[PDB]
């Protein structure tokens, strides 16, 4: 927005005056998760294509290696869901 | 081309002549 | 749907696996036609066509419903034999036992996703 | 389309069928007047390439194209023969027996080693697939 | 740190596969006599090293390089066919059968042996994962 | 590298 | 329309 | 610093 | 040294000449 451009330019200004998050630590594990997960599946669609130079050794490892992640992604959402439930269970 | 490759077009038949026609 | 999207390309590649294992069989089993020609598929090509239709509209409940209903490549001869016949064992054995060699992987890759996509839900 | 262990042992497996074919075809022609055109038959051979896919590293093995060998036709006197020459020698195809006999021998041992090779292969390549279930 | 098991038994399971690969090619070229150079086929074997980094304690397995094997080149006797010496001394491959069948058993052995290291090693990090639940 | 493993995909396309 | 297999088929003869 | 493995290895070389 | 058992020091480079 042109006001947009204006609060940009106001918090530069607030910059020059002066002279990452847990949930974006649970965004970029599941971003990372996602993204391994993709590569596996496309090395695996490439491969079934039939184009030269992919092995079936290294499909079977990262299939293996994204099947882990996602183990351990849903681990931690179960364990963070408990956690969350037992906090909101406290009595005030 | 190469033997075993594949191709749209079906093999000419395969005549064996005993005499030159 | 998006679980149709996500599992369509080994569904379509487990399919061609299983049709041209039946081609190939075929041509196994064709070996002394005289005159058969050896047919086959461009496995690659025909993936492609599959994965790049309109269910007639039904007004009412009488109205009936819409009702559903490969291009095949000669093998190129290595030996010419006297009786037309194009089939060579060798080659097609081998592509047979790759075929389900093929088959066989794309089996385990697509029970694979559905684990993965059942172990996500059970809880 | 083939793994790299399958099409170089079929490249093998065929490439054997190939030299076993000439080698028969040469076994039954070794008495052989004329062809079908009033030439005699000409012994032929098979010539092994190295199907370098590759830059120098690996490949199965081609055959270029069936050749005629050049060695001097066996001469016999049978001047009453219509494919007598002037001087009277018709021609005998160069057909040595010995030689098409170990080529026989030595293409079907090369052709159960590679068979071997494959069948070898073949239990490693169904247990890779349980890697991943 | 049972995620560095992945990548070193994964390393040794290409290893295997690049050298059953080229025994593969060696057996399957014994008979050949040209390449597409012209030059014969020069027989070829891999070199295993440590897959480890300076200061790398242990590692998996890497091919360095694809080098020719040391052997005399078969000579044969057969100045008619049309490749040959100055004394008609065609150079075939120095492949020793025996040796590439026993290499291309080992490597599947070898491989057999990977697969099951990382089968149980996935079984276990499973396991880890389920640990107080 | 120079040598493709043996279980993969032919290097001939 | 395929016709005899092997022996018969694989024999020089001449066409009729 | 590793080697060929296999049957080059294993077989009795040459003495230099 | 018991086979099998734990050293801090390497085997030496093992040989096997054909004519001594």
């Amino acid at each position: 927005a042109i006001q947009g451009i204006e609060g940009v330019i106001s918090q530069l200004q607030a910059t020059a005056m002066a002279a990452v998050s847990f949930a974006g630590q649970l965004h970029a594990a599941l971003d990372r998760i996602s993204d391994r997960q993709a590569a596996a599946r496309v090395q695996a669609e490439k491969f079934t294509l039939g184009e030269p130079g992919i092995a079936l050794n290294d499909v079977m490892a990262d299939m293996q290696k994204a099947s882990v992640s996602m183990q351990m992604g849903i681990q931690v959402r179960n364990k963070l869901v408990a956690a969350y439930q037992e906090v909101m269970s406290m009595q005030v | 081309g190469v033997p075993g490759a594949l191709s749209n077009q079906p093999a000419p038949p395969n005549e064996a002549p005993i005499a030159t026609p | 749907d998006r679980l149709d999207a996500a599992l369509r390309f080994q569904q379509e590649a487990l399919n061609l696996r299983a049709q041209r294992q039946e081609i190939l069989a075929a041509n196994i089993a064709n070996a002394d036609t005289p005159g058969y020609q050896a047919r086959d598929i461009d496995f690659a090509s025909e993936l492609k066509k599959v994965m790049v239709g309109v269910a007639l509209t039904l007004t009412s409940s009488h109205h009936i419903p819409a009702q559903a209903v490969v291009d095949l490549l000669y093998r190129v001869p290595d030996q010419p034999s006297l009786d037309g016949n194009t089939v060579d064992m060798d080659r097609e054995r081998t592509q047979f036992a790759d075929n389900s060699l093929k088959y066989q992987m794309g089996l385990t890759v697509l029970g694979s996703q559905l684990k993965g996509m059942m172990n996500v839900l059970q809880g | 389309a083939l793994l790299n262990i399958f099409d170089i042992a079929g490249s093998a497996l065929a490439a054997q069928s190939k030299r076993l074919n000439v080698a028969a075809s040469n076994l039954a022609n070794a008495d052989s007047v004329t062809g079908p055109d009033g030439q005699p038959y000409r012994a032929k051979q098979v010539v092994f390439q190295v199907d370098a896919a590759p830059g120098q590293a690996t490949g199965g093995v081609k055959v270029a194209s069936v050749i005629e060998s050049q060695a001097p036709e066996k001469l016999v006197y049978e001047p009453g023969n219509p494919l007598a020459d002037a001087n009277g020698y018709v021609k005998m195809p160069n057909v040595d027996v010995v030689g098409e006999m170990v080529n026989t021998m030595s293409a079907s041992r090369s052709y159960q080693a590679n068979i071997e090779v494959l069948n070898t292969v073949k239990s490693m390549m169904l247990k890779t697939l349980t890697l991943g279930q």
